[PDB]
């Protein structure tokens, strides 16, 4: 019955996490204790692809909780749906994973992987038809970075035909932990190249500018940047979730956005980031504008393989056919004339929280290719003195595998500039 | 993959395992130079004071064999 197994790993993944469960569960009329409380029938008709139906006519989500420390995992279980999460879903170590990307794919979460899996195994088993798996997670840390990869190194061994996707926080200078956030980052992304078929893209550098810039908040915190992610997630699963004109599972959509199995790294994108309802037109022109993006990469420097758009209220579907038109017919030099019809629009009856009508951008451009460089640039300048290695050799990691995933970054990018210039 | 998911948390005990055998031995070394060392500083000390008993017993001979 397409059922979607969540997974949320380190700091990041758990708390941005959460406040996706937080938003959809109050979509589909699911209160902290996991009774529904709604008021139509189309919040129910879809309601098992996220949520397990329990005995006492509860829901319980399909999701699983990762850390390597207990101190963000008790945060949830201490939050407004924290009592929502199945208490056995929850798996944590104690002893962290230091920033450390070695820690948390080698040492410190490989003896805590198969705890994991036992229970990935648990909720697939008890599945009609998997859909795929979904996990929320960010680059620049250890536990999230390090075991995430290597948790989904696993479920490809075990779930070789499943569809694997991620919800990636890259690090930024900007909106930084620690210095070693680069070396995490560039081990994490050969891991995903490699692992899964769609990673969306979120750049905390974006998400701050556009709290900052745009949402005038003066001094962001993770709360006001995870509240963007959230809203996101929300507008991505929104055609999984409920009812409309597609009928698609992860595979189907995965097809028809991914032309080439590496380059698998989308833009997201969200309108509005207010009591004036925004017009159709309005919402089609700030879903393409770089100020929504969340990748903090400019897509006029690069070009669309594929788009796609879901807008949600009561519109008229015209109008909206009009406006996605209209957009693709005023910049057609920005979609790759190689792919006949690459934009495709999905349209939902039911809005989220506090709009009447919003829209989310899904973009496979290859202007990604700036957050790769960006992250290849901070990577070198540390690694050509070899600074902050010693965190990682300790670990029993080479520099070698440091010069292993430096390359691959690297070919990653040339493979974008290669269907730039088609 | 796997194989080298083992190789490298194999070569961390390897390195650790390493790493506290150098310092014990280094310091078995040290502790073991210094007791020579004091030793023999105490050994020459000694024998120089009982070569003093060997030059008063001449001392106290040679008078002897004035009378
Ligand atoms: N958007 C967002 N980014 C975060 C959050 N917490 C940490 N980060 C980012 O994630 C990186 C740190 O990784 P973290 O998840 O804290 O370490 P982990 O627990 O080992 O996975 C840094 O680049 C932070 O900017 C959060 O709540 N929201
Ligand atoms: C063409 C098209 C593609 C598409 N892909 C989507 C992805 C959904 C998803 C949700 C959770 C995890 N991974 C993927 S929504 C969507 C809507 C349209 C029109
Ligand atoms: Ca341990
Ligand atoms: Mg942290």
């Amino acid at each position: 019955m397409r059922e979607i197994v969540h997974i949320q790993a380190g700091q990041c993944g758990n708390q941005i996490g959460a406040k996706f469960w937080e938003v959809i569960s109050d979509e589909h009329g699911i209160d902290p204790t996991g009774s529904y409380h709604g008021d139509s029938d189309l919040q129910l008709e879809r309601i098992n692809v996220y949520y397990n139906e329990a005995t006492g006519n509860k829901y319980v989500p399909r999701a699983i909780l990762v850390d390597l420390e207990p101190g963000t995992m008790d945060s949830v279980r201490s939050g407004p749906f924290g009592q929502i999460f199945r208490p056995d879903n929850f798996v944590f170590g104690q002893s962290g994973a230091g920033n450390n990307w070695a820690k948390g794919h080698y040492t410190e979460g490989a003896e805590l992987v198969d705890s994991v899996l036992d229970v990935v195994r648990k909720e697939s088993e008890s599945c009609d038809c998997l859909q795929g798996f979904q996990l929320t997670h960010s680059l620049g840390g250890g536990t999230g970075s390090g075991m995430g990869t290597l948790l989904i190194s696993k479920i490809r061994e075990e779930y070789p035909d499943r569809i694997m996707n991620t919800f990636s926080v890259m690090p930024s200078p900007k909106v930084s932990d620690t210095v070693v956030e680069p070396y995490n980052a560039t081990l994490s992304v050969h891991q995903l190249v490699e692992n899964t078929d769609e990673t969306y893209c979120i750049d905390n550098e974006a998400l701050y500018d556009i709290c900052f810039r745009t949402l005038k908040l003066t001094t962001p915190t993770y709360g006001d940047l995870n509240h963007l992610v959230s809203a996101t997630m929300s507008g991505v699963t929104t055609c999984l979730r409920f009812p409309g004109q597609l009928n698609a599972d992860l595979r189907k959509l995965a097809v028809n956005m991914v032309p080439f199995p590496r380059l698998h790294f989308f833009m997201p994108g969200f309108a509005p980031l207010q009591y004036r309802a925004l017009t159709v037109p309005e919402l089609t022109q700030q879903m393409f504008d770089s100020k929504n993006m969340m990748a903090a990469c400019d897509p006029r420097h690069g070009r669309y393989l594929t788009v796609a758009a879901i807008f949600r209220g009561r519109m008229s579907m015209k109008e909206v056919d009009e406006q996605m038109l209209n957009v693709q017919n005023k910049n057609s030099s920005y979609f790759v004339e190689w792919i006949p019809n690459n934009v495709k629009t999905a349209v939902c009856d039911i809005p989220p929280r506090g709009l009447k009508m919003s829209a989310t951008f899904i973009g496979n451009s290859t202007a990604i290719q700036e957050l790769f460089k960006r992250i290849s640039e901070q990577f070198t300048a540390m690694f050509r003195r070899k600074a902050f290695l010693h965190w990682y050799t300790g670990e029993g990691m080479d520099e070698m595998e440091f010069t292993e995933a430096e390359s691959n970054m690297n070919d990653l990018v040339s493979e974008y500039q290669q269907y730039q210039d088609a | 993959k796997r194989e080298h998911e083992r190789e490298v948390i194999q070569k961390a005990i390897e390195e650790n395992n390493n790493f506290i055998k150098m310092a014990k031995e280094k310091l078995a070394q040290k502790m073991e130079s210094n007791k020579e060392n004091r030793e023999a500083h105490l050994a020459a000390m000694l024998e120089r004071l009982q070569e003093k008993d060997k030059h008063a017993e001449e001392v106290r001979k040679n008078k002897e064999l004035k009378e």
